[PDB]
RNA sequence: GGGAGCCCGCCCCCGGAGCCCCGCGGACGCUACGCCGCGACGAGUAGGAGGGCCGCUGCGGUGAGCCUUGAAGCCUAGGGC
RNA sequence: GACGUCGGCUACCCACCCGACCCGUCUUGAAACACGGACCAAGGAGUCUAACACGUGCGCGAGUCGGGGGCUCGCACGAAA
RNA sequence: AGAGGGCGUGAAACCGUUAAGAGGUAAACGGGUGGGGUCCGCGCAGUCCGCCCGGUUCAACCCGGCGGCGGGUCCGGCCGUGUCGGCGGGUCCCCCGACCGGCGACCGGCCGCCGCCGGGCGCAUUUCCACCGCGGCGGUGCGCCGCGACCGGCUCCGGGAC
């Protein structure tokens, strides 16, 4: 709204707020990026360190599908299943251990983050950390590989 | 969970009929009338031509 | 409630009057014509108004009910006092005061039937 | 025998001539309304002295006889005869001013209910 | 003639709210009041944080409202949230509170009146204890936001550790000359 | 002027819906219908319920 | 009940009138008593002054415990260090006085300044008329003129200060509590002096009105107070 | 509640004690984005911010708005804010 | 004091005393022997799109979203909802 | 045609004419007055009123009718929130019994109060219209003024006493 813009403000002001001494010129500093190495580059060292300058290994033809691997920690794990399945478990003096398949809510790797409450569970997922396999084990539970 | 009332159904000459409704909780929904000038402020943009 | 109300129609009000820095609000059922709080018939539960008479001698006294609301129809009564300049003043003092019916109206109903028996009698020469 | 006010203070006004705009003497295409002089060498912008005053919040009137009129009372802005009757609580303090498109079979009747009301009117006997 | 600096005469501190919303002004009146009435400071600290914006008062977790209400002392204790309750997915067990607050989500309303717990509004709250007897107050991380990590010493300083603005991290964006010990220095 | 300016305006559906039930909620209430301008002195009961 | 409580409310009433009264007469005591410590004072110093003359023998008097300092030149052109030692001694605008008890630091400051200002030892008249015709409180950070001795009791409660006359007395004879009584005063804004200046840009002992003027303080205070 | 005091009993309620405080109900003051009371201060280019019941145009609502018994516009040695 | 007498601060003309150099801009410095300028009327210059950063308001909330498409209408209001 | 064929409204620069005023330091401007005109608001005194007090009917009090407000024994029935119960049909529905919040979510009787209408109430009450009191209160005076007492802020003067 150009009502509520600061234009309105500065009608009658001979500078438009752009100063009287230097005018508001075209472009003074140059035009977008101009000077990354000359007379910017204290900006440039000072706010963007590391842009000059290649690093690393070139790949031609990348395809995110290739690594596409989606992770969920155990902090999060019995959000995926329903509450009822949590709550038809650690009774029926069976020891039931439902099973979690991670694949099928979205993930392929599972990992170590966060706590796991005292009860057993079946985890199926295509890649397990050492971490969340030792949770799953000291809990109770069996880490399943899938394809 | 407010206390909603009856509403008596009238005919088509008056003379409220034997007809009543309870008073669906919409009509108990807030009053926001920031909001409701918001979306009506918005929305009357969508059926404007270009010039 | 009535503050919910009054809190959407302090200033969308279609009785809202600006126009040379006074504020009124012509709903009936106000006293002073206020656009006030206070002074309100619209959104409060109990409301007083004072009025004209329409044959042109006397005056109306306009209550609300608060048996129940969300029926215009039959919210306000209204009665009619044609007496000698002062019983009706004195009628209006005894509805407001005895049955504790809104009292922070009680003079400002009082003024209002003042001024609108003032305003039927003769004028000038 | 008009209507008078509920009280009859004593206006004074801090200063009652009109601030002119700098060199509207000068210009036909200057008008005499106000704009602050915004140049780097000015007289008037640094107020020097003999020449025109700047208006400032100092010049405020006082709040008590702010937008009175020297009759005493203040103006409301009425278009019909329903719009007269909200100044009835306040006949003592305002007074009702008839718009001016209004037309005079309406004007008369805006006057007679004024004066049945016991509110005064700024412009009565103004069209006829 | 006296010198006086007129820099900082006017304080900044907000005096009401800049929503235009109708319910959050009645609960600023009726906490105006008893802060003004109330010899209580709670009342004032609680008017104080209505005023506060919506990035000043950060939503509070379930599991952080859990975790202070667990504290040894604060037993049988309302708890007083001028934000919003936001339900936490990585907590199981959760008791019975006693929780006031501006908004709560649908699912830690559902959690909270599962447990056996109680959900009050603000206004329920100073009919209750109109001087916040028996009240603990709680705050969300204002640290929380991720604008806060691109705050503080500048990147490209030694013992620097801000987050820069990067249109999109990557090997070839940024990890160069300036961050590289092979490639020219690095802080 | 050009024919490209952002014309339409995107609202939440959650936030239209909010808009949508506080107006009619703010149906009843005789005073906010009053106040905009209908006369309903007479109406019977303002959810004007017919067969 | 209503009895009770009427019976009850007069106690109270009169209580309250008892107490007023009680404390009416602690000021008058007090009064009483300063007055007369005034002119014991007074009258010893002369007789140590003629003690000392009998013999072949000087009394010198003591140097004074405060000293009354008032700045005399404007905020135009002032060097940082004189105007910070101005803004500390509570002269910021010009004609304004205030009670500064003399030590080394104090001395030291007022050396700093002496270009700025003009100060000397007041009398007990001086102390009297600043007291009362132009004597203002800071209460809650507000300049609030002393129409009255509760808003000394309210603020110099807890010092043993409750009259002007306490207030006086603290002030001239420099007690414990100097410090809170000047700092509770709010600066003297002296009107211009009558009868017009000798010279404000040299000092008193070159025909000017700055620097140390001991005895003549006290008619520059007639002139401006 | 018990024991008693410089023969016993009351020592009462505002639909009325009549008021410089009445905790029984409470404005002429309550457009609480309102009203009221104290102090201190008021320079200003470049520049920033806030309030405009300042002004122009068109749109959605609203004034049972104005108007051939005279609209906008224009002129004015008239009354004004 | 009341049928040629009253009040009109403001605006019409005139006289007197004091003050008072022509506006905008570059500039440390403008009344300048620095530049633009006879006068008047109309037009006239910080906009829009996109990408960001911060702050504020609203909705939902470890979730959030409508991009695109489809189902209701013959489009008055709708290319809306 | 005060719309006369480039003719609706007809402004400013500019010009001609009528009326008034003025005019040797170019003109013009700000502050303060004075003089003359333009009309404006008064008056053929403007002593502005608004309450209380003194010198044709009904309130007061009853009868009948109507309407309204408030209240509790929750009186009786609905309504309605939290819990307990019949498991009676994870979230969503009915019954009687109990407690609590009895919540402005509604009614039927009861009481108290108020208002209106119709009857009595004929005149020490009642209300109107006008006057002689400037008697009590409040804001005010049509214009020009004058005086008195109190206070605050100042410049002074005459005394006495240490």
């Amino acid at each position: 709204p150009s009502r509520l813009r600061k234009t309105r403000k500065l009608r009658g002001h001979v500078s438009h707020g752009h100063g009287r001494i230097g005018k508001h010129r075209k472009h003074p500093g140059g035009r977008g990026n101009a000077g990354g190495m000359h007379h910017h580059r204290i900006n440039f060292d000072k706010y963007h360190p590391g842009y000059f300058g290649k690093v690393g290994m070139r790949h031609y033809h990348l395809k995110r599908n290739q690594s596409f691997c989606p992770t969920v920690n155990l902090d999060k794990l019995w959000t995926l299943v329903s509450e009822q399945t949590r709550v038809n478990a650690a009774k029926n003096k069976t020891g039931a251990a439902p099973i979690i398949d991670v694949v099928r809510s979205g993930y392929y790797k599972v990992l170590g983050k966060g706590k796991l409450p005292k009860q057993p569970v079946i985890v199926k997922a295509k890649f397990f950390s050492r971490r969340a396999e030792e949770k799953i084990k000291g809990v109770g539970g069996a880490c399943v590989l899938v394809a | 969970a407010c206390a909603r009332p009856l509403i008596s159904v009238y005919s088509e000459k008056g003379e409220s009929s034997g007809k009543n409704v309870t008073l669906p909780a919409v009509f108990k929904a807030p009053i926001r009338p920031d909001i409701v000038n918001f979306v009506h402020t918005n929305l009357r943009k969508n059926n404007r031509q270009p010039y | 409630s009535a503050h919910l109300q009054w809190m959407v129609v302090r200033n969308c009000s279609s009785f809202l009057i600006k126009r040379n820095k006074q504020t009124y609000s012509t709903e009936p059922n106000n006293l002073k014509a206020r656009n006030s709080f206070r002074y309100n018939g619209l959104i409060h539960r109990k409301t007083v108004g004072v009025e004209p008479a329409a044959d042109g001698k006397g005056v109306v006294v306009v209550m609300k009910r608060r048996s129940g609301q969300r029926k215009p129809a039959t919210s306000y009564v209204r009665t009619t006092i044609n007496k000698n300049a002062r019983a009706t003043l004195s009628s209006i003092r005894h509805m407001i005061r005895k049955n504790k019916y809104h009292p922070d109206l009680r003079m400002a109903a009082i003024r209002r039937a003042s001024a609108i028996l003032r305003s039927q009698k003769p004028v000038m020469v | 025998a008009a209507l008078r006010p509920l009280v009859k203070p004593k206006i004074v006004k801090k200063r009652t001539k009109k601030f002119i705009r700098h060199q509207s003497d000068r210009y036909v295409k200057i008008k005499r309304n106000w704009r602050k002089p915004r140049g780097i060498d000015n007289r008037v912008r640094r107020r020097f002295k003999g020449q025109i005053l700047m208006p400032n919040i100092g010049y405020g009137s006082n709040k008590k006889t702010k937008h009175m009129l020297p009759s005493g009372f203040r103006k409301f802005l009425v278009h019909n005869v329903k719009e007269l009757e909200v100044l009835l609580m306040c006949n003592k303090s305002y007074c009702a001013e008839i718009a001016h498109n209004v037309s005079s079979k309406n004007r008369k009747a805006i006057v007679e209910r004024a004066a049945q009301l016991a509110i005064r009117v700024t412009n009565p006997n103004a069209r006829l | 003639g006296v010198d006086i600096r007129h820099n900082k005469d006017r304080k900044v501190r907000r005096k009401e709210p800049k929503s235009q919303d109708i319910y959050l002004r009645l609960l600023v009146k009726l906490y105006r009041f008893l802060a003004r009435r109330t010899n209580s400071t709670f009342n004032q600290v609680v008017l104080k944080r209505l005023f506060m914006s919506r990035t000043n008062r950060p939503p509070l977790s379930l599991s952080r409202m859990i975790r202070k209400m667990k504290l040894p002392g604060r037993e049988g204790k309302t708890a007083v949230v001028v934000g919003t309750i936001t339900d936490d997915v990585r907590v199981q067990e959760v008791p019975k509170l006693k929780v006031c607050a501006l908004r709560v989500s649908s699912r830690a309303r559902s959690r909270i009146l599962k447990a056996g717990g109680k959900i009050l509004t603000f206004d329920q709250l100073a009919l209750d204890s109109p001087k916040g007897c028996g009240t603990v107050l709680l705050s969300g991380p204002r640290k929380g936001r991720e604008v806060y990590r691109h705050f503080g010493k500048a990147p490209g300083t030694p013992h620097s550790h801000t987050k820069p603005y990067v249109r999109s991290k990557g090997r070839k964006f940024e990890r160069a000359r300036g961050r590289r010990a092979s490639r020219g220095y690095k802080n | 002027t050009k024919t490209w300016r952002r014309w339409h305006r995107r609202v939440n559906t959650t936030q239209k819906r909010y808009a949508i039930c506080s107006a009619l909620a703010a149906s009843a209430l005789p005073a906010l219908v009053m106040s905009k301008g209908h006369r309903i002195e007479e109406v019977p009961e303002l959810p004007l319920v017919v067969e | 009940n209503f009895a009770e409580l009427k019976i009850k409310r007069l106690r109270k009433k009169f209580a309250q009138k008892m107490l007023r009264k009680a404390r009416r007469k602690l000021i008058y005591e007090k009064a009483k008593h300063y007055h007369k410590e005034y002119r014991q004072m007074y009258r010893t110093e002369i007789r140590m002054a003629r003690m000392a003359r009998k013999a072949g023998n000087f009394y010198v008097p003591a140097e004074p415990k405060l000293a009354f300092v008032i700045r005399i030149r404007g905020i135009n052109g002032v060097s940082p260090k004189v105007r910070k030692v101005l803004q500390l001694l509570r002269l910021r605008q010009i004609f304004n006085g205030t009670f500064v008890k003399l030590n080394k630091a104090s001395i030291n400051m007022l050396r700093i300044v002496e270009p700025y200002i003009a100060w000397g030892y007041p009398n007990l008249k001086s102390v009297n008329e600043l007291i009362y015709k132009r004597g203002y409180g800071k209460i809650n950070k507000k300049r609030i003129a002393l129409t009255d001795n509760a808003l000394i009791a309210r603020s110099l409660g807890k010092y043993g200060i409750i009259c002007m006359e306490d207030l006086i007395h603290e002030i001239y004879t420099v007690g414990k509590r100097f410090k809170e009584a000047n700092n509770f005063l709010w600066p003297f804004k002296l009107s211009s002096p009558r009868g017009g200046m000798k010279k404000k840009t040299t000092h008193f002992v070159e025909g000017e009105d700055a620097g140390n003027r001991e005895d003549q303080i006290n008619r520059l205070i007639r002139r401006m107070n």
